[PDB]
RNA sequence: GUCAGGUAGAGAAUACCAAGGCGCUUGAGAGAACUCGGGUGAAGGAACUAGGCAAAAUGGUGCCGUGCACGCUGAUAUGUAGG
RNA sequence: CUGGAGAACUGAGGGGGGCUGCUCCUAGUACGAGAGGACCGGAGUGGACGCAUCACUGGUGUUCGGGUUGUCAUGCCAAUGGCACUGCCCGGUAGCUAAAUGCGGAAGAGAUAAGGAAACUUGCCCCGAGAUGAGUUCUCCCUGACCCUUUAAGGGUCCUGAAGGAACGUUGAAGACGACGACGUUGAUAGGCCGGGUGUGUAAGCGCAGCGAUGCGUUGAGCUAACCGGUACUAAUGAACCGUGAGG
């Protein structure tokens, strides 16, 4: 209860609802010397770890030649906004098999 | 104090600091040692509470002598000839506000992140020995 | 560092749990009786509420139609008002064969 | 040396059953200070050694590539070439 | 300056330790006839070794959950369970492990040698009274009778069982030699019954269409061990044993 009370105010309630296998765009702050820039990352969510303040999700992006995986901390200040583009119709909690999708229309 | 789990805090700039969160009730003095009797300067302090039926009266009489309520365990720290304390005095966590490095028992030179008195809570950057619910002793860093 | 094989252990508790329900009391070694509780009461708690799914799951455990019939009919209502602690263990000396601590484990019933 | 059923399978291998034959002539609790033997466990996959030995990987065939098909077919045909 | 217990301190002595390299400010400075260009101190950034070590980053997890091949039992089909290495493959919420994260070596003081240095003796961290000036400081409990009597730490009989601790039972993440952390009925430590979160990602049953193999509604639902937040109507209960009664 001490831990929970400490993290409730640190957590943010503006977290959008997304599911594994969804196409997600996430904006992340970037520091270059003395300037703050907003970087846009496009990818598909392949894993979500729910632990409250420590909740995180993995996004895989197919870059020019090879894929890139990126683990974001949902409640970190670095991430500003998260938007969902497609509602992937998968039936697995962790989509690790994409290393080596339908659309839900709901 | 008592160790109560572990968590992390996110700063405005973005970096996240893993913090050990220690709950520290008001520490109330029970005995004061001096050169005349004990040959050294130290204060004996207690914390927490103990069941009346379980606390043996040899300690209860010792606690009652100082007007102190029976706590769990006893610890004492040596003085630096620059401070004075009186029997029965209550010590809270605000004393750590002015110090940035603390020693947790020993893991030494740990940054202090936040201190508050309304909730009797102290925060330390890093990990400290022992599992949750264990007893810890926090003192200012000696290696200045 | 802890801060029978699995199959044999699971089968034994399944059999012993069924025998306990059928007879309301059984004589067994004290360690077995203590470990049997963590398998026995959960069955009675499920039997407190009756449903098609619960009946099927209760059958999947103990794999016996007689026990399921025994449950959900009188063990359910007889323990509806009781919140846990449906079992009682009485130590009864040691087994003469190998000096094993023996104890009767019996459901809190049979007050006739 | 002979007699050795059903399903799956190329087979006399192996797994799962009926009939028949049995629990092998010390047991009940507690967990590993790693003496022994398997499966799994990040990889610059040789940073070990005289020797990548023993393991692991591997094996097949609804086959046109010197990669593809693979467990089920409303229907073609409520069983197609045919003994 | 030897009565019988439960704690907090003083720390002699002994053991593990005195990491390394680079850049920036000091500074186009000192030395040298120019160029080249400091050393030390301070600050910051890597790697190696050791203690602590999980809120966050990975892997593993023979109990729960999802999917499935060959065969069999439960008088049946559907729906399950057991066996074939955990049947094989893909994950995860507690406990155990590091790549990551975090801390420690440096500075100060008395005594150096050579001609006032990273070595010795310290400061920092862990342990410490079977270290005999013989239990410091603080606290709790105790003021009970007759004979023999060579009349003195002698023996015998009767009465008493405190403080505190141990055993048995519910727990043992201190790593199985276990007297150890707490709690044991003014009682939530463990084994259950609920609620919440995470993981699994569309179960059983019913209904419409195709009258098949799937998918949708029912339903982000069902289930979920060692853990989080509550509740004693179950069980740790009530008698002993051990240790004494004013201290040369």
């Amino acid at each position: 209860n001490i831990i929970k009370q400490l993290e409730q105010e640190q957590m943010k309630q503006d977290v959008p609802s997304f599911r594994p296998g969804d196409t997600v765009e996430v904006k992340v702050w970037v520091v270059e010397g003395s300037k703050k820039r907003l970087q846009a990352f496009e990818g598909v969510v392949i894993a979500i770890r729910n632990r409250g303040l420590h909740s995180a999700f993995t996004v895989r992006k197919i870059s020019n030649g090879e894929g890139v995986e990126r683990v974001f901390q949902t409640h970190s200040p670095v991430v500003d906004s998260i938007s969902v583009k497609r509602r992937g119709a998968v039936r697995k909690a962790k989509l690790y098999y994409l290393r080596e999708i339908k659309e839900r229309l709901n | 104090g008592k160790k109560v789990g572990m968590t992390r805090i996110f700063t405005e700039d973005g970096v996240s600091i893993p913090v050990t969160v220690i709950e520290v009730e008001a520490n109330r003095v029970t005995q004061v040692k001096d050169l005349a009797n004990d040959g050294y300067r130290a204060i004996q302090v207690t914390t927490g509470a103990k069941k009346a039926n379980r606390v043996t009266k040899p300690e209860a009489g010792h606690f009652a002598k100082a007007g102190v309520e029976a706590g769990r365990g006893l610890w004492e720290f040596r003085l630096a000839e620059g401070e004075e304390f009186t029997v029965g005095q209550s010590i809270s966590v605000e004393l750590f506000a002015d110090v940035k490095k603390v020693d947790v028992t020993t893991v030494q030179s740990l940054d202090v992140v936040r201190v508050d008195a309304e909730r009797n809570l102290l925060l330390v950057k890093g990990a400290v020995p022992g599992a949750t619910g264990s007893d810890l002793i926090v003192k200012p860093a000696v290696k200045a | 560092m802890r801060h029978r094989n699995s199959s044999h252990r699971q089968a034994m508790f399944r059999n012993m749990a069924g025998s306990l329900v059928r007879h309301e009391i059984i004589k067994t070694t004290l360690p077995k009786a203590k470990e049997l509780r963590r398998v026995v009461e959960p069955l009675i708690t499920l039997a407190k509420t009756d449903s098609v799914a619960n009946r099927r799951l209760a059958f999947a455990r103990t794999r016996d139609n007689e026990i399921v019939a025994k449950l959900f009919n009188e063990l359910g209502p007889r323990f509806a008002s009781r919140a846990g602690g449906y079992t009682r263990i009485l130590k009864c000396g040691f087994r003469a064969g190998d000096n094993a601590p023996m104890a009767y484990i019996e459901l809190v019933d049979r007050s006739e």
